[PDB]
């Protein structure tokens, strides 16, 4: 699962 | 009263009532003035939680839909699809809400490099969220709008922010996710994420006391995605 | 269509959309028939999450209020109190909702020992939640209604359910919390919780294959509270 | 903090 920015 | 709204936003955040948090921060954005770093972050947090809940719901419902499509569960699929479609309406409304605030209020009033990149990045993000569930022409439109926004943010970022700046790194991370998940382009995604990472490594002396933990975290997230993709 | 509503409730639960879960299960309760164990538990879960979120919000906001009362933060206190009062209105509406469904639908249609004790216990619980934030006469009224409901549930429980039954044990746990937190009576709270625990220990051969983990958990919760209180 | 039933 990709992470994106907080 | 600006101070009063910010305090109401913080109370709502403490209470985990993110709907109210959005309402308070929308009012601040409505004043047509440059938001402080604290205010930009509260506005971002509020919408991130409000939309995040629906995106998590949508992915769950979609996985259940994929499970039943594979099992042949036609009767359940009628309910699953109606349910998904309801959550997508909520997603579209939430995205349109913040996109209208960015267009009418935040972008026009923005007068620093940081705040301009922050809001164009957010604009790219919410068009990207639209594109996650959109189909056919709507998806093409949301992807074109997201791309334009991420490009405008990247132009300003490259001229105004150091490669270690968390807003610049977050922009690189999100734009690389965009190439991967929306444009179906792992090559371009890996290139952008690797370029952003290497540019930060090369200039680590530009890290700021205010944000080095945020930069570090983002650099880790770039590396994690690159690990996943390669 | 009953099966359709239950399936919609389960989809909502999966998506963590507990508002919708409540709507679906209210419709089932509206049919004026004995609910299955699965349906009672889905109805209970839905309302427990909907009210739980507001009770958590209220306790947070109240702690912030106590902090500022001690610091002398008069300006913040005006906002904090208005905020608390808004959450209490939501709490009152949620409690009234389920209390109306119990009164008009669930209690009249109940025709087993288990389901009767379950619904009188729930009736005690939601009056207890009303009493948590109520002041003066309203608190006295909610406490009297909660007490009456927990007594009616305890009468049926003692005659119809074994002392190990999870509904009976949960009833004992909640009624002891009632004595402690609402009636300000640690003596009575500890006596009830210890009596319920010892009665279960004495008849452990009545544990059911269906629920022994639930009984064990509840017995642990009785012991934990007794630890806290003594 | 008291616990009540699940």
């Amino acid at each position: 699962r990709q992470r994106s920015a907080p | 009263d600006r101070e009063d709204l910010v305090y109401q936003a913080k109370l709502a955040e403490q209470a985990e009532r993110y709907d109210e948090m959005v309402e308070s921060m929308k009012k601040v954005a409505g004043m047509d003035v440059e938001l402080t770093v604290e205010e930009r972050n509260l506005l971002s947090v509020a919408y991130k939680n409000v939309i995040g809940a629906r995106r998590a719901s949508w992915r769950i419902i979609s996985s259940i839909e994929q499970k039943e499509e594979n099992k042949g569960g036609e009767d359940k699929l009628k309910m699953i699809r109606e349910y998904r479609q309801m959550v997508e309406t909520e997603l579209k409304l939430i995205c349109c809400d913040i996109l209208d605030v960015l267009d009418k209020h935040l972008i026009p009033a923005a007068n620093t490099g940081e705040s301009k990149v922050f809001y164009y990045k957010m604009k790219g993000d919410y068009h990207r969220y639209l594109a996650e569930f959109a189909t056919g022409n709507d998806r093409k439109e949301a992807a074109e709008n997201s791309l334009v926004a991420y490009k405008a943010a990247s132009d300003i970022a490259m001229t105004e922010l150091p490669p270690t700046h968390p807003i610049r790194l977050g922009l690189a991370l999100n734009f690389s996710v965009f190439y991967y998940e929306i444009l179906n382009s792992p090559d371009r995604a890996c290139r952008l994420a690797k370029a952003a990472f290497d540019d930060a490594i090369a200039e680590l002396d530009t890290l700021s006391e205010e944000s080095y933990k945020d930069s570090t975290l983002i650099m880790q997230l770039l590396r994690d995605n690159l690990t996943l993709w390669t």
